[PDB]
């Protein structure tokens, strides 16, 4: 039970995650790109992101955060955190 | 038995005359060979005791007590450095000569033929427990430790030798067997209820009993590891021995005047196995299941059935090799670290991963695990009182079941789960400790193969 | 090595230097300090915590002690032997307690009331006892070998 | 089934109770019927060691049943006609206790009703 | 909220310390480890088997209450494989 | 639509139904921010003594220490006997004990004057 | 009870219940579809009186929600397998070895792994080299007299590491 | 080398297992088809119950009352 | 017989070897696990055995020796019986431990 | 008994170990043609429970229970089989369901495997023995007892019965399933799910009452 | 460790339960689903996972051949 997992996959299943969810476009979707200023979409729309993170990958994130991640990168960053990405 | 006295006698001046560096491998060496000398002892048959002289005699009881002795004495000889070898020469030079003695005052209390010899020799074999645990005690109140432990012992023990003379000066003298072949039955004056009083609680003191047993738990959370084996092992066991000579006499009254003790040791087992399921100081845990395995053996003295008995003398070596391998193990424990509580030294699955198999062999022990001595003892004793009462197998079973549970609690508690992550000072296992378990581990399970050894007088 | 004054004799009297004290001892708010009160049950001048401390303490705060709940300064409640995770576990059950109680006594009482009125009134399928060839089979139970015959036919019916 | 409901239900004189099944004197409405034939050999039925509860009727089939199953081991499905033959012993065994039951029902349902509605 | 720059500054540091240790441990000189230095059947079913068959011959039975048998039963139709003489058959059957 | 949780001993009181963390004075947001300041220094004083790569030894918590000495020396000390103390003392010591001494005390007679009847099953009572 | 500050928020403690509602309605509802509406129509009932600029009413609102919240939850709300109470709660924890150990083997096995071994003393080298000016400067020379908070400050001033970093730095693996 | 993973898509059956899959659950509805059919009758019990004994008052032993 | 007793002997002792030899060995063995799954086999083949025998005619029959304290008006020696339950229920836990075996070399292959 | 359920574990735990080892109901839904292999291994094992005329699990049971029906019972431990009977049916068929012929609800990255020969040999080894040794063993038993085999009419067909009304009655609680309600807890429903009542009440009420005796009254 | 990433606007909803359940939240009023996430769960070799009878009916397409042939046997 161990697939290894890689900053390009994540970054391709967070995205593809993303782009999956309605209210967003496919176009102006970036890496770098806001969930409050550019994305427009409200806080609760923004934990039920959170909530997608925690239900694909398998694990609950902590309301610490869930305050404050606000963007893909930082999404995939903390994910890193909680999985240590590397072989 | 001389043969076996003189050697032990011997065996002092070399530990005098030997120098740095020198006194270690002669004590150790020799020891092991009086180990050898009275495993050559054991001629013991039929119809009667053997005697070694007109002093000295042994009954079947006194034979693998005396071998128990002489096998604890270099295991705890081992078991005594590395918190006193920093210390002067001249100094452990004394704690060496004084285990000496002791074990040399213990093989002349189990070799007795008469009960004043055998006051004597008891009370010589408290004095250097005393001194050894209030010079080592390693704690700040060794003091009110070794004053309670003296105290309570002397006082307990002080008119069984008024009691013991009375009986000299009215049935002649006191050989075991002119003891026996003579005596008469006493009835129920009150007279006869206070000397029977006087003798059983003299010894009850030294079981202890539930109502003072709160002489043993200081007594062994600040003693050194050489007197808590010496005390736990050989002396409550030696309690043990006295009562069971000394209860051939007073037969037709016992039956009269045994029932509140008997209620009071099994209500109190009951109670010592509730205490020690939520203490902290892991070293106490073990005193408090000694003082439920002796409540349990006080039991199977004052009922009077040669089941009882057996079960009784099989309970008191596989107890007393149980309790003194078990405080070796929490004495590594308390090497590794300086706590002595029981909830922060937590972890040692993962390290130390063959210190578990010993921790996991005596707690399945102390469990008793069917093939072995502990349950052999236990389940004669409870077959005895069964047909003594229908109604005790209740305080039995319960008695068993809350064992399993503190034994296994001390198990998973402190060697279970998850390492603190704050200690990075502990060693991997040394050699000495390792071989101090297979000292241990070797004879119990060899007893466990043939154990018609060390069942009692009434075999 | 540790001071004599971070023992701790008697309880609460009197209330500014003892209190101040215990506060600034066992690092606790002034007035959350609570003894137990002295009723001379021993106890000391230990506090009084809100007791049940470990099926709550949620476990995503990452302290120190993993398996404690621990942060290393705690008061450390009276009882904790006793509320380690794996000894008893106090959770805010998903009904009530009296509810638990009341349901399953109920369900235990009637399902023995209903064995006892089993227990009176059996089920037969209508049918005689066996035709036990000799004797309800005698010889070859408990003994007897020549003290006395029994004698006991059937008929063919 | 039903007939137990209804002697739990209904009056409890005339269903019969079990295990105190014989109450009657016998040969009431029978005279001189009977055989119990039982030539199953009790000696050689000892001899082969059979079982309490075996030492019963129909045991001659099961005796050839265990012959014929140790005369021919390695044929693993060989005695097959004699196990049926056996169990239709049986089920005439178990026919024969229930009228039995019956019989006793309905002496003590007739007579005791007639007698004590007629008396 | 969010976190506040030096949170993010702080945990990148520790981003490049903890990628510089992972990377460390997957060890790689391509040598991990260096070395510095019919018979099952056979002897399990033979061999024990050939023990014990010694074993249950000759003290166990010189040992003289031991291994016994609940007897062979014996069926009307037979006859004894020891001497030799039958037993008799049942009797009549009728009415099946 | 919900009887309200009743709330237990055993059953613990979750942190949504409390109902008193939706009265937010400013005391508890004073004490609230000091118990986040008590555990801010003490994190820090333990992070500082737990990260030095010459420190050996143990952290040697003065928490568990005061625990402990609290729990086991520090009973005896201090201690006045009530009467609470000494009902409930001569309650669970000594109520019973002397209970199963009476009910021994009736197996015992029992058994004895049954058997000085003589008719028990000792037939074969050999073990005993 | 949280490092950050001392109480959650209004904010957050809505949100929170939010998604325990959400997810004790995953763990009530198969079938996904039926689900996705059913959570829909949730949002919905949040959105009718988000805009609120009372607070009492919003808090006596929040009550009441956590009243028919907790009337009408599940009893095995879905929890994730590497979630406490969940099904794995450090499942592989058998091989989590801290790393103060590896160092108290015998030179034989430090021989069978010469690298490694290197590359760690250096690593305890830049641990003991940086730790007592730097870190303990930089702990006992920003806060309060009281330090009345749980985060701690990077090493943002010129070089090296920032304080008290080893066991969060050399932790296990999570999967070994 | 050996089976891959994918991603969101129904996975890849190799035919091995499919066909002894198969195999197995027709075996066993062959076996208990077979074993249904050939002797017993498991169902019922090869023996006609009767009546409440036979009915048959002044047959099995009654006077006439 | 002496075939019936000699087979149930060695199904017990069959299950004796591993254990003394990893304890014994001290050179860790790749193959334990098959080598621990073709005792399992060995001892189910040995076992399948008198199972059929005791179907095949009866000869339902008691071990018992080695005797020790032997104290009182008892006895008790190591002995154990072969009739129907204890008989021919042992061939069914070993054939469910060795497939348990097969899918424990699966299941544990990363510890 | 004892093949029919290695076989259940074993198949269980191919499933587990297949999917990261998250074991839970919900977030497993459809795994039907994720190979067949062990979705044909649980519906052999689950329909051997309750004793598909006439297989291994058919004989233990059904002549167990029409056995007791033949004999002098307590009259409500008859009905204690029945109801039990029609419930080992009931989750027999919703754990067939929820577990293979759903909607596949498991999260992505598959890594569904079994082409393995140690996981093939083992499951095709206890499917073999449990499909033909309860047959096996049950014909040449020496007969130790008198089978009774006279039942009345309805009672010897109440086997099936109840397992089919069992199926049955699954069946329309996974229609209903389909629907879309959001149904409220009836407290039916608690005393079923949360094992009910006892483990929490001893598990919180036995370990307090000893530890309260051990501090107040024992220790201090 | 590539992926090759499965990708959107792909989906398309159109899953009939979820596609039905936003035609009763249309009518409902709402109009504000998560969207386009779950038809890799309602179609690929999913969409009509067969119902529950199929798999007990399952049996016999193989097994009804053999019967025939063992009957004939
Ligand atoms: C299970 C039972 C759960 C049902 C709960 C009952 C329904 C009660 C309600 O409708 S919520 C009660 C108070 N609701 C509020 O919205 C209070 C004020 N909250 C707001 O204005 C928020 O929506 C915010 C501040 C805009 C959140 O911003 P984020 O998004 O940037």
């Amino acid at each position: 039970d161990a697939p290894p997992l890689t900053l390009e996959g994540i970054k391709d299943r967070v995205l593809y995650v993303l782009k999956l969810y309605d209210k967003i476009d496919p176009e102006k979707l970036s890496v770098n790109s806001h969930f409050m200023k550019d994305l427009g979409l409200d806080s609760l729309d923004q934990v039920e992101i959170i909530m997608a993170m925690e239900d694909e990958f398998g694990f609950e994130i902590p309301d610490i955060d869930a305050e404050k991640l606000m963007c893909p990168q930082e999404i995939v960053d903390y994910i890193a955190d909680k999985k240590d990405v590397y072989e | 038995m001389l043969k076996y006295i003189i050697p032990t006698m011997m065996l002092m001046p070399l530990t005098w005359l030997s120098k740095n560096s020198m006194i270690w491998i002669n004590t150790t060496l020799h020891s092991l060979l009086i180990s050898l000398t009275s495993l050559l002892l054991l001629n013991q048959f039929g119809d009667n005791s053997l005697n070694f002289s007109l002093t000295f005699f042994s009954d079947s009881l006194s034979t693998p007590l005396l071998i128990l002795t002489m096998w604890l004495l270099p295991l705890m000889l081992m078991a005594s450095q590395h918190h006193l070898s920093k210390e002067n020469l001249a100094r452990k030079k004394l704690f060496i000569s004084m285990l000496i003695l002791l074990q040399l005052f213990l093989i002349m209390t189990f070799t007795a033929t008469e009960l004043i010899f055998f006051y004597i020799m008891f009370e010589a074999t408290l004095v250097p427990t005393l001194i050894i645990i209030t010079r080592w005690g390693n704690q700040t109140e060794r003091l009110n430790a070794g004053l309670y432990f003296l105290f309570y012992t002397l006082a307990g023990s002080l008119p069984l030798l008024v009691a013991l003379i009375y009986i000299q000066n009215t049935m002649g003298s006191l050989n075991f067997l002119i003891l026996q072949y003579w005596v008469q039955p006493m009835p129920n004056s009150w007279s006869n209820t206070f000397m029977w009083l006087a003798c059983m609680m003299a010894f009850m003191v030294k079981m202890p009993l539930y109502g003072l047993h709160l002489w043993l738990p200081k007594a062994h959370v600040e003693a050194p590891i050489a007197g808590s084996m010496v005390l736990a092992a050989i002396l409550l066991k030696l309690g043990g021995y006295g009562m069971m000579r000394i209860t051939l006499l007073l037969n037709p009254i016992t039956d009269f005047m045994a029932y509140p003790f008997i209620m009071l040791s099994l209500w109190g087992m009951i109670m010592t196995s509730s205490i020690c399921l939520r203490q902290t100081d892991l070293k106490s845990l073990i005193a408090y299941s000694s003082v439920s395995h002796m409540a349990l053996v006080i039991v199977a003295i004052l009922i009077q059935t040669p089941w009882s008995y057996m079960g009784a003398t099989a309970l008191m070596i596989a107890h007393g090799l149980t309790s003194s391998m078990l405080f070796c193990l929490a004495n590594s424990n308390y090497e590794r670290v300086h706590s002595r509580t029981m909830i922060l030294a937590r972890g040692l699955q993962t390290l130390l991963p063959l210190m578990a198999a010993w921790w996991l062999l005596a707690s399945l022990t102390n469990l008793a695990l069917p093939p072995s001595i502990n349950l052999i003892g236990e389940l004669f004793v409870v077959m005895s009182t069964f047909s003594w009462s229908n109604i005790t197998i209740i305080l039995m079973g319960l008695n068993m079941v809350i064992t399993a549970l503190y034994s296994l609690y001390m198990l998973i508690t402190t060697q279970r789960g998850k390492h603190t992550h704050h200690i990075n000072n502990i060693l991997p296992s040394f050699t000495r400790e390792n071989a101090l378990m297979s000292l241990h581990m070797l004879p119990l399970l060899l007893l466990s193969l043939n154990p018609k050894i060390i069942l009692g007088p009434l075999y | 090595s540790h001071i004599t004054k971070d023992m701790l004799p008697g309880p609460y009297p009197k209330t500014p230097e003892e209190r101040a004290a215990a506060a600034k001892k066992y690092n606790m708010r002034v007035e959350d300090y609570e003894p137990y009160p002295d009723d001379g049950m021993g106890y000391g001048d230990y506090p009084k915590l809100p007791d049940r401390s470990q099926q709550e303490r949620d476990p995503w705060y990452d302290w120190d002690h993993p398996d404690l709940r621990l942060n290393w300064g705690e008061p450390m409640h009276w009882d904790l032997d006793m509320y380690i995770r794996n000894r008893v576990d106090t959770s805010p059950t998903p009904v009530n307690w009296n509810l638990m109680c009341k349901h399953l006594f109920g369900f235990v009482a009637f399902m023995l009331f209903m064995f006892w009125v089993g227990e009176t009134y059996p089920t037969y399928q209508p049918v005689g006892p066996k035709q036990y060839p000799y004797n309800n089979l005698y010889l070859e139970r408990g003994g007897d070998p020549n003290k006395e015959p029994e004698p006991v036919v059937h008929y063919e019916i | 089934g039903a007939h137990l409901a209804r002697r739990y239900l209904g009056d409890a004189s005339v269903e019969p109770e079990p295990l105190r099944m014989p109450t009657f004197p016998p040969d009431y409405g029978f005279p001189e019927r009977k055989e119990r034939e039982m030539v199953a050999t009790q000696q050689e039925m000892n001899d082969a060691q059979l079982v309490l509860q075996q030492r019963d009727y129909c045991a001659h089939y099961l005796i050839r049943f265990l012959k014929c199953k140790r005369d021919s081991f390695p044929n693993f499905l060989a005695c097959k006609h004699e196990q049926h033959d056996w169990d239709y012993c049986e089920h005439l065994d178990y026919v024969k206790r229930m009228k039995e039951f019956e019989r006793e029902r309905r002496l003590l349902q007739r007579k005791k009703r007639r007698e004590q509605r007629e008396a | 909220s969010g976190y506040t720059p030096d949170e993010k500054l702080r945990l990148q540091q520790l981003r490049e310390l903890r990628r510089r240790w992972l990377k460390d441990q997957e060890l790689s000189p391509r040598e991990p480890v260096l070395p510095p230095r019919s018979i099952f059947a056979f002897t399990h079913v033979l061999i024990p088997v050939w023990i014990i068959h010694y074993y249950l011959k000759y003290h166990v039975t010189t040992k003289p209450y031991t291994i016994v048998e609940k007897k062979p039963r014996i069926f009307p139709g037979d006859t004894i494989l020891e001497t030799g003489e039958v037993i008799p058959p049942m009797k009549e059957f009728p009415d099946q | 639509s919900f009887p309200k949780y009743e709330p237990s001993r055993l059953a613990s009181l979750p942190t949504t139904l409390d109902p008193a963390e939706y009265d937010i004075s400013s005391e508890t947001r004073k004490a609230q921010a000091e118990r986040l300041a008590i555990r801010s220094r003490l994190k820090r004083e333990y992070q500082l003594q737990y990260n030095d790569p010459s420190r050996r030894g143990v952290v040697e918590d003065p928490a568990l220490i005061r625990w402990t000495c609290a729990r086991s020396a520090n009973v005896y000390p201090n201690f006045r006997p009530n009467t609470k103390t000494s009902l409930l003392g001569a309650l669970f010591g000594i109520g019973p004990l002397i209970f199963w001494y009476y009910v021994f005390k009736t197996d015992r007679d029992r058994k004895e004057k049954l058997i000085q009847e003589g008719k028990l099953d000792r037939t074969f009572n050999i073990s005993y | 009870f949280l490092p950050s500050a001392a109480y959650l928020t209004h904010q957050q403690k809505v949100l929170q219940l939010y998604k325990r509602a959400l997810r004790h309605l995953e763990s009530r509802c198969v079938h996904r579809d039926k689900y996705r509406y059913f959570a829909c129509l949730l949002r919905a009932r949040f959105d009718e009186h988000k805009n609120e600029k009372d607070m009492v009413k919003a808090t006596q609102l929040l009550r009441e929600a956590e009243k028919e919240f907790w009337h009408g939850q599940h009893p095995q709300p879905y929890i994730f397998p590497e979630s406490p109470g969940g099904t794995s709660y450090e499942r592989y924890e058998c091989y989590k070895v801290p790393e103060w150990c590896l160092d108290d083997w015998h030179p034989s096995e430090k021989a069978m792994y010469p690298d490694y071994f290197a590359k760690r003393e250096q690593w305890k080298k830049l641990r003991r080299e940086s730790w007592e000016r730097e870190v303990k400067q930089l702990q006992e020379e920003t806060p309060v007299g009281g330090p009345r908070t749980e985060a701690l400050p990077p090493a943002r001033k010129q070089g090296d590491l920032p304080p008290l970093w080893w066991h969060i730095v050399t932790r296990p693996r999570e999967r070994p | 080398a050996h089976i891959e993973p994918r991603y969101r898509q129904f996975p890849q059956l190799t035919r091995s297992q499919v066909i002894q899959a198969e195999f197995f659950s027709a075996t066993m509805w062959f076996w208990i088809l077979w074993r249904f059919w050939h002797d017993s009758d498991a169902v019922l019990g090869h023996f006609p119950y009767p009546d409440p004994s036979q009915w048959t008052d002044e047959e099995l032993g009654i006077p006439p009352d | 017989m002496n075939l019936f007793s000699s087979l149930t002997l060695v199904t017990l002792i069959l299950l004796t070897m591993p254990i003394a030899a990893i304890n014994f060995n001290t050179h860790k063995f790749t193959n334990y696990p098959l080598y621990v799954k073709t005792t399992i086999s060995c001892a189910f083949i040995t076992s399948m055995i008198p199972t059929m025998m005791f179907i095949h005619t009866g000869q339902e029959m008691i071990i018992s020796n080695w005797h020790w304290l032997t104290i009182q008006t008892l006895k008790l020696s190591l002995s154990f019986k072969m009739d129907f339950f204890s008989m021919m229920f042992v061939p069914v836990a070993l054939f469910v431990t060795w497939s348990i075996m097969e899918f424990s070399m699966w299941y544990m292959h990363s510890d | 008994h004892a093949f029919f359920k290695a076989m259940l574990f074993m198949c269980s735990g191919s499933i587990i170990h297949s999917l990261n080892d998250e074991q839970d109901i919900r977030k497993m839904g459809g795994l039907f043609k994720a190979m067949p292999f062990t979705t044909t291994a649980l519906i052999i094992g689950s329909l051997a429970l309750t004793g598909m005329p006439f297989l291994t699990g058919f004989y233990s049971k059904d002549l167990i229970i029409e056995s007791a029906n033949t004999s002098y019972t307590n009259a409500w431990a008859l009905l204690m089989t029945l109801v039990a009977t029609s419930f080992t049916a009931i989750y027999s068929t919703r754990i067939i369901f929820f577990a293979l012929l759903g909607q596949p609800r498991f999260p992505t990255l598959i890594n569904i495997n079994e082409n393995n020969p140690f996981l093939i040999n083992s499951i095709k080894r206890l499917l073999i023995g449990s499909l033909f040794a309860g047959f096996i063993i049950s014909n040449n038993i020496p007969p130790m007892t008198i089978p009774q085999m006279t039942m009345p009419h309805y009672l010897k067909m109440t086997a099936l019965t109840v397992t089919i009304l069992g199926f049955i009655l699954a069946l329309e609680i996974s229609n209903t399933t389909h629907y879309l309600k959001f149904n409220y807890p009836s407290n039916t429903f608690k005393f079923s799910n949360l094992l009910g009542y006892y483990p929490t009440i001893m598990h919180r009420l036995t370990p307090y009452m000893n530890l309260t005796m051990s501090q107040k009254s024992a220790s201090s | 460790s590539k992926m090759e990433l499965p990708d959107y606007k792909q989906w398309k909803i159109e899953g009939t339960p979820l596609e039905t359940v936003q035609e009763k939240l249309a009518a409902r009023g709402l109009r504000d689903p998560w969207g386009r996430n779950e038809a890799w769960r309602y179609m690929g070799g999913f969409a009509n996972n067969v119902s529950f009878v199929g798999a007990l009916l399952k049996g016999f397409k193989w097994g009804f051949a053999a019967f025939v042939v063992a009957v004939g046997a």
